[PDB]
């Protein structure tokens, strides 16, 4: 009865493939440019 | 906050053109959202 | 006396630090101190959403040198974002006193500079963080905006800048112990943690 | 040198040329590659908490630790430094004895575990014989430091904490062992030369990874929670961490602790899994392609500069994949973790371990002689 | 990095009173007060708008008249002079007293030249109005402006 | 004894003052704990000795298991049962010490007469520095019924200790 | 190092000193081995006295004091310090005023939500979107800078 | 000229680059493409961060990066 | 006779690493505020006092998991040597060392199905 | 459970203190002084403070040894050290790290 040694299996190769998903996708998080509003050379406007 | 020659300053949110959502990608000063009272007594 | 709330003469102090390694020594540890500023995460009230508006990525709060401490003992500021009530204010004195000595403190918003909005008919708001801490900066604003907060680290750090190496001992603690026996009676515990075992939880 | 180019030699030998002893030539000469992999393990150290502070900073769009240097170059220095300027605390009955002693016994063998380390062919401290073995047994005396600081704290929360540092440091030591053991297998041996030297073959395609894809995964993800990183590290467990008690450079001693075995371990698998100091092309391919020969001295200095930069440039990348991986992963609690550790981990080694031996019985060309 | 030696001092009892050129990022021009600190002065750092009317604030009695949240009467506070009372509670070998502005912005051009006329007056005070801005901590006299 | 000899005597009478310190300190100390952590000192003490006589696996075997496994696990059970007993010293505490310590003098005198008595038949051909594989070559050899027989030990051993360590709340 | 180890419940207290946004309340929970046995909340640490401040205060000026309940969404206490002498009064609202109440209170929903969802993606585990949380909030707070003047709070809106 | 003091040239040579020369050339590229870099070629600046690190470390008192005084114009 | 190479070095590192903890702390020792006349003995517990009596409660958890180390601890150190000395022995080494490997198997299964692996 | 009144320039914990430790007593309680140097306290005014703290603690006999009134005996002396302060027998320390004056500005006495 090996039903629950494949399901433990494939629990574990479908958390590896959300952590390779979600590593691709915090690679994608350094390309964008900063929010930062860098305050004293760049004090924001206020309203 | 415009008149430091040491700050680039920054409109926030609600002063970036109808599109924007960060004003760091600002060109040249655009402004606030679009036309103002003085337009549509013109307009119409 | 002609001077009600008196200064007094020092007893002429003065280290003159005529070695210049010594002071650029001086320098290093000064920066030192400076560029690091680590806070303590510590809240209380509206303040520190404010203060935590530093923390997020549109104000940067690392860009200065300063990650916030869960513990006070890796705590090198603190800044006070809120108000502190008669309730809170002997764990704000404990949790101040947990820390090293060379820290800092910073009253933000109205309710720790003097208890604003709290400093007339409130009966247990403690009216300003000056009558428990020593207060290094001072931060108006109800909410100050995190540009104002990262201003009052900016006076801070000019602050921090300016301590020398041979005045330690400002950082003493200079103990008066005065010791009296007293006859009142000791009460219980009246709050010792049974909410859901206490037996009248159960039935009237 | 002119045959070739040997410091430790040209050193003794020079230094004979004063009017010293042969042992006193070689005892002066002992301190100082110990001095230079200290001044590594130091520059790792600060190179990983920019990186840690850096591309933490990139991946949540913010900007790092500027106005400290040119960039924040000089952020983990005041860092180190501010934490020599401040006092003692000594929590209220502390042991004032163990409690200055728990930092120094969690972080004294991590320090003394680079002696295993090379940067290229006799590029190191010793070869050690008995080298990932050793570094897998001084690295079992980290929850013993974690243990007393858990204990010279008169306040719980940090006992829990220490207790529970523990309890995670001993659940991932056997799979670091079976993974290691895998590697032992491949290479006949414990040392890192000779475990590199089996890798440095063909260059690329003789690296361990390929030959043991998921014993790489095992010794990855169990390093990763013996440097207390990831998941198996927003408010704390319980209210405290074992190190809320810590203030100055003790405190310090556990903040560069972590950083020092998170370089080691990044280190370690650029050393075991892959090439510890090989070009991807085998380097005496291009030295007879170049015609010149392989022993003159400019050659050697060229290898080892690529050597040294295929070891940083490999350990740089396992430090960024760390630092990734902080941010990526979901932050599992204490019982997720003893759960990798001892009911995925430990199996996975095992039939790692079992496979391996297999495959050397099998097809002993490819896996070792 | 830039090790400044005590020339700052010097330029200080040369004219009297200098406008400092600090970066806007924090303390990088405290090592200057600390030297100056160490060559025997007292400063009294102190923010610069919070003063009104220089001429009363520093060399005269001014009411305070603190905040009565609605509770208390309009009860005038009579400080004394912050200039002459930090001057006369000093030892008398000092090398002076120095007024350390630290926003020397949003201050008119007629409290600087008041500003550098006291410090030409009374004979040892000095004032370092940092009115900020430059890349490096540089130093002029307050005499233009 | 030029550099490394006397670099050998030194480290031998250092690591043997450490043990005799630190075992000691695991007897005669008031602080369970601190004989708890003195254990550890013992074996790191040990397991320098070991490298001193050309045994370098069983060093690492002494770092792995007893400073990374026993102690470890001594140093829990201790915290388990971490209480603030008083200890009454009993009246006839006489019986027990003075009798103990005139039996372990007696037997240090008599293993010392014999160690200083016997003719031992000392070898002049140097040890083999590879020590890890003539002993993977032992254990599938001479001395492969132990190596069997040693799983079924650690089998029943870990049996029986999750046996008498448990809770059976049922 | 007087920590002793009983067999008898623990008691962990979770004191005011929260290292996260969870506010000022002890939780003084017992938990047994692992199962939380008993749990006294104690309340009070920001204890200002808004109801005794009240009766002192008029309505135009307790208006600044009503963001300081619920400080995430301010406007909602404003919400109802308005309302309450509005109905006693009879005062009738303009239809464009109602309209504008309706989308300052659900941009006050909104942020209200999103401040919870930080903290609570935060304890759960997630505490990668702790920090995109704050960009979507600073939004609503760059809205509300240029209606009612100040952020998330102190509205006289 | 003798091929040990060639080869002690080149290894002075080595550590003036090493320390000097590519450290102000990698501060030259980073005060540069920063914001234009990709994720790849962020991973690539923190690698020439990671390897030229104690040649950035001596040269971190020295560089002033610092934005330019604005125009006003 | 001291054959082992390498280890001229493990002392002196040894030495060297025990040593810049200890001139850490020294260095940081010199140049410190030595201050407080008052209590800096105080304890955490979250901002106040100690709270709900300085106990933990006796949990077996930590028992059991140092007990499972032990018992794989001693399998891997076993299991170290054959993996070295694996090049010089045939098959009958390999299958002497799956029957090693098959009873602590058989160790980690009833570790498992009891429940002495659980949370901590 | 500790009981004190920590505010500025008075602590009151409810016991003694042995090395930098204190331990809760029931039928004693300690006193602290300004223990940041905020004030100069030459010995006159320390012993009026003294003598004013012992009357305090005499005559807070009989209740309950409740924070609420260990905190009322500090804010007396509070009170108190502030008397002192604004009568001119104590100054300001003007050595101290802070300078911000928590119990009012230097001023003249009428005008
Ligand atoms: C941290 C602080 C850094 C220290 C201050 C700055 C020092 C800079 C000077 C660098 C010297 C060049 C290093 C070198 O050529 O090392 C040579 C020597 C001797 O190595 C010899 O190298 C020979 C060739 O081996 C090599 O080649 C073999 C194959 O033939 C192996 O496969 C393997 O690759 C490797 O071992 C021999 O075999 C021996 O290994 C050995 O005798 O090592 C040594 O003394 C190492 C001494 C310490 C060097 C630490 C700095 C090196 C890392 C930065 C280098 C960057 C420079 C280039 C920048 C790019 C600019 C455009
Ligand atoms: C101070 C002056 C120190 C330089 C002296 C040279 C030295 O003693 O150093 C050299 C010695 C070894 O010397 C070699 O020694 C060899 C001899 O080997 C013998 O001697 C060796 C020990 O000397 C070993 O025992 C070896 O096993 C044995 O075979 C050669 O003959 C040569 O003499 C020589 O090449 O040690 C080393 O190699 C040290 C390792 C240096 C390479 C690493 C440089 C990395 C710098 C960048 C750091 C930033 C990044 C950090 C990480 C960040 C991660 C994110
Ligand atoms: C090298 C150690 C020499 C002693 C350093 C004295 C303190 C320097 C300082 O205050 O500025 C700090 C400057 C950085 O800004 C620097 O500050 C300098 C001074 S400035 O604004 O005129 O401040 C400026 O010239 C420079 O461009 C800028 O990079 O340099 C440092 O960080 C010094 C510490 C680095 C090494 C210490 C270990
Ligand atoms: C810093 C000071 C600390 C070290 C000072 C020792 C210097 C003297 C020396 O050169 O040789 C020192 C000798 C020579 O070794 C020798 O090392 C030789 C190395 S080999 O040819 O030379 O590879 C080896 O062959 C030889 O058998 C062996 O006797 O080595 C030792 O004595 C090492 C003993 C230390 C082991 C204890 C560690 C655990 C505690
Ligand atoms: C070869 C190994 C063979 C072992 C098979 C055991 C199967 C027997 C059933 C085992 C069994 O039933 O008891 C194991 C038990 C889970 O089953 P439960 O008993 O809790 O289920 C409840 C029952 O009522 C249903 O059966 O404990 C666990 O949580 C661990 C297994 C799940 C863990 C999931 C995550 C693990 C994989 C994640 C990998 C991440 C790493 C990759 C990152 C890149
Ligand atoms: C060695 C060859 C045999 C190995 C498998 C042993 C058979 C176990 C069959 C379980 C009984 C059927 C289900 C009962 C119902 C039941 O309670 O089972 C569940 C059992 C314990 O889980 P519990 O439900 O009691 O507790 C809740 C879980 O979350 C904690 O485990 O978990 C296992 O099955 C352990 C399997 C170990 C697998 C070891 C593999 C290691 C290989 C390397
Ligand atoms: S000052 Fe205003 S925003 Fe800050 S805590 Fe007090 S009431 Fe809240």
């Amino acid at each position: 009865f090996l039903n629950q040694i494949t399901n433990y299996a494939k629990e574990a190769v479908q958390s590896a493939k959300y952590i390779g998903q979600g590593l691709s996708v915090t690679f994608d998080h350094m390309r964008r440019r900063p929010i930062t509003v860098q305050y004293p050379y760049e004090k924001l406007i206020p309203s | 906050v415009t008149q430091d020659p040491m700050v680039t300053p920054i409109r926030e949110f609600a002063y970036l053109p109808a599109g924007v959502m960060s004003g760091h990608d600002l060109p040249a000063g655009a402004q606030r959202a679009g036309e103002r009272p003085e337009a549509i007594a013109n307009t119409a | 006396p002609a001077i009600l709330n008196p200064i007094a003469r020092p007893e002429v102090p003065q280290e003159l630090a005529e070695n210049i390694i010594l002071t650029s020594l001086n320098d290093v540890y000064d920066w030192a101190r400076l560029s690091s500023l680590w806070p303590l995460m510590y809240g209380t009230a509206c303040c520190f959403i404010e203060f935590a508006a530093m923390i997020g990525s549109r104000f940067d709060f690392d860009r200065f040198g300063l990650v916030p401490r869960n513990s006070p003992r890796q705590a090198d500021l603190i800044i006070t974002s809120g108000t502190i009530t008669m309730k809170m204010a002997p764990a704000l004195v404990r949790l101040y006193e947990q820390m090293p000595s060379p820290k800092y403190v910073i009253a933000m918003g109205a309710c720790t500079i003097t208890g604003g909005m709290f400093s007339s008919d409130s009966y247990s708001a403690v009216r300003g963080v000056d009558k428990l801490i020593p207060v290094d900066v001072y931060l108006p604003g109800c909410p100050p905006r995190p540009e104002a907060i990262m201003d009052a680290i900016v006076k801070l750090r000019k602050k921090i800048a300016n301590e020398h190496i041979n005045e330690r001992g400002n950082l003493a603690q200079t103990h008066r112990l005065f010791t009296a026996k007293h006859k009142m009676k000791p009460v219980p515990p009246i709050l010792t943690g049974q909410y859901l075992n206490a037996p009248s939880r159960q039935a009237p | 040198m002119e045959s070739g180019i040997d410091l430790q030699g040209q050193f003794i030998s020079a230094l004979q040329s004063l009017g010293l002893s042969h042992d006193l030539a070689k005892l002066l000469w002992l301190p100082l590659p110990m001095l230079m992999m200290l001044i590594v393990a130091t520059v790792g150290v600060l190179v990983a908490v920019w990186l840690e502070r850096k591309i933490s900073a990139a991946v949540q769009q913010r900007i790092g630790p500027e106005y400290i240097g040119p960039l924040g170059i000089l952020a983990p220095l005041a860092d180190g430094l501010k934490l020599i300027f401040k006092e003692d605390v000594l929590p209220a009955n502390s042991d004032r004895w163990l409690f200055t002693l728990g930092p120094a016994v969690v972080v004294i063998p991590v320090f003394l575990s680079y002696i295993i380390v090379p940067f290229g062919q006799n590029l190191l401290i010793s070869n050690l014989a008995m080298g990932v073995f050793l570094w897998i047994a001084l690295s079992s005396i980290a929850p013993i430091g974690l243990l007393m600081a858990g204990y010279a704290s008169n306040n719980k929360y940090s006992l829990l904490g220490g207790l529970r540092a523990a309890a995670q440091s001993i659940s991932y030591e056997i799979p670091l062992a079976l993974a290691v053991l895998a590697v032992a297998m491949m290479s006949n041996g414990l040392g890192t030369v000779e475990i590199v030297e089996q890798q440095s073959q063909y260059g690329i395609l003789s690296w361990n990874v390929w030959r043991q894809p998921i014993g790489f995964l095992v010794f990855w993800i169990a390093a990763l929670a013996e440097c207390e990183r990831l998941p198996f590290d927003a408010e704390e467990e319980l209210v405290a961490g074992y190190q809320t008690e810590y203030a100055g450079m003790k405190f310090a001693l556990f903040y560069l602790g972590a950083y020092v075995n998170l370089v080691l371990s990044a280190l370690l698998v650029s050393v075991l899994y892959f090439g510890g100091w090989s070009f991807p092309i085998p380097l005496e391919t291009i030295a007879n392609l170049l015609g010149v020969s392989e022993t003159n001295p400019f050659l050697q200095i060229a290898f080892a500069v690529l050597g040294i930069t295929m070891t940083l440039i490999k350990a740089y990348f396992f430090v960024f994949l760390a630092i990734l991986l902080r941010w990526t992963v979901p932050r599992v609690r204490i019982d997720q973790l003893l759960d990798l550790g001892w009911k995925f981990l430990l199996p996975v080694g095992l039939v790692n371990l079992l496979l391996t031996a297999g495959l050397k019985l099998a097809f002993p060309v490819a896996f070792g002689g | 990095g830039l090790l400044a030696g005590y020339q700052f001092v010097k330029d200080l009892e040369s004219a009297g009173a200098l406008a400092l050129f600090v970066p806007p990022e924090g303390g990088f021009e405290g090592r200057y007060q600390r030297r100056l600190r160490s060559k025997g002065y007292t400063t009294l750092p102190m923010s610069a708008p919070g003063l009104g009317d220089l001429a009363a604030y520093l060399t005269q009695e001014h009411g305070i008249r603190p905040a009565h949240t609605g509770k208390e009467d309009i009860r005038v506070y009579f400080q004394p002079p912050l200039v002459t009372y930090h001057l006369e509670n000093l030892p008398p070998n000092a090398k002076g007293l120095v007024l350390w502005l630290i926003d020397g912005k949003r201050l008119s051009k007629q409290e600087f030249a008041y500003l550098a006329q006291l410090t030409q007056t009374l004979p040892k005070f000095k004032v370092v109005v940092e009115v900020g801005g430059d890349r490096v901590v540089r130093w002029e006299p307050l005499a233009d402006w | 004894m030029d550099l490394a000899t006397l670099t050998q005597t030194i480290t031998f009478f250092a690591l043997a003052a450490a043990v005799i310190i630190a075992a000691l300190g695991v007897v005669l100390l008031d602080n369970v704990v601190y004989s708890a952590f003195l254990l550890g000192g013992v074996f790191l003490s040990i397991a320098g000795l070991y490298i001193l006589m050309n045994a370098d696996f069983v060093s690492a075997a002494q770092i792995l298991i007893y400073v990374g496994a026993v102690n470890v696990l001594i140093l829990f059970a201790i915290m388990l049962v971490n209480k603030r007993e008083t200890y009454t010293p009993v009246p006839g505490r006489w019986l027990r010490q003075g009798g103990a310590a005139v039996v372990s003098l007696g037997v240090f005198a008599l293993l010392t007469k014999m160690i200083l008595q016997t003719p031992w038949q000392l070898s002049s051909v140097p040890p083999t520095p590879d020590s890890i594989t003539t002993i993977g070559q032992h254990f599938f050899s001479d001395f492969l019924l132990p190596f069997e027989l040693a799983s079924v030990l650690l089998l029943m051993a870990l049996i029986g200790a999750v046996v008498l360590a448990r809770r059976e709340l049922v | 190092p007087k920590i002793e180890t009983r067999t008898e419940p623990m008691v962990i207290n979770m004191g005011p000193h929260h290292p996260s946004m969870h506010g000022v309340l002890r939780l003084m929970v017992t938990l047994d081995g692992e199962d939380v046995i008993d749990c006294e909340p104690v309340i009070g640490y920001l204890h200002r006295g808004m109801e005794k401040i009240a009766e002192n205060r008029t309505n135009i000026m307790f208006i600044p004091y009503v963001s300081r309940w619920d400080y995430a969404a301010g406007m909602f206490n404003e919400a109802v310090t308005v309302n309450a002498p509005e109905k006693l009064a009879g005062i009738p609202v303009p239809k464009r005023a109602s309209y504008i109440r309706v989308i300052m209170l659900e941009l006050n929903r909104i942020a209200n939500h999103l401040l919870w969802l930080g903290p609570f993606l935060a304890d759960v585990g997630a505490q990668t979107p702790f920090f995109y949380i704050f960009r979507e909030r600073e939004y609503i707070y760059d809205l509300f800078e240029a209606a009612t003047g100040m952020r998330f709070i102190n509205n006289n809106y | 000229v003798s091929t040990e003091l060639l080869v002690l040239g080149v290894y002075g040579a080595l550590a003036g680059l090493y320390l000097l020369v590519v450290p102000a050339i990698v501060y030259a590229y980073l005060n540069a493409r920063w914001y234009v870099a990709s994720s790849f070629e962020r991973a690539f600046m923190y690698f020439l961060v990671t390897f030229f690190f104690p040649g950035l470390l001596l040269l971190a008192p020295f560089i002033n990066f610092r934005p330019q005084p604005r125009s006003l114009n | 006779v001291f054959v082992l190479s390498g280890y001229e070095y493990f002392l002196g590192f040894l030495i060297i690493c025990s040593l810049v903890p200890v001139l850490a702390l020294a260095a940081s020792a010199l140049l410190r505020p030595k201050s407080g006349r008052m209590i800096r003995l105080t304890t955490y517990e979250s901002g106040m006092e100690p709270i709900g009596g300085a106990w933990i409660q006796f949990n077996v958890r930590y028992y059991m998991f140092a007990l499972v180390f032990v018992i794989f601890d001693v399998e891997t150190v076993f299991l170290y040597p054959w993996a070295v000395a694996f090049h010089q022995l045939g098959l009958l080494a390999f299958i002497e060392a799956l029957i090693f490997i098959a009873i602590l198997v058989v160790a980690l299964v009833y570790a498992w199905r009891k429940r002495a692996l659980e949370w901590s | 459970m500790l009981l004190k009144s920590t505010t500025r320039h008075v602590h009151i914990y409810a016991g003694h203190v042995v090395d930098g430790e204190v331990h809760p007593d029931t039928e004693t309680l300690t006193l602290n002084v300004d223990p940041d140097n905020e004030l100069e306290w030459n010995e006159a005014a320390l012993a009026k403070v003294e003598a004013k703290f012992r009357e305090l603690v005499a005559n807070a006999a009989g209740e309950d040894l409740t924070e609420y009134n260990l905190r009322r005996i500090g804010s007396d002396l509070e009170h108190f050290i502030r008397s002192l302060l604004m009568q001119g027998e104590i100054g300001y320390n003007l050595n101290s790290r802070v300078r911000n004056y928590s119990l009012g500005i230097p001023r003249v006495n009428h005008s």
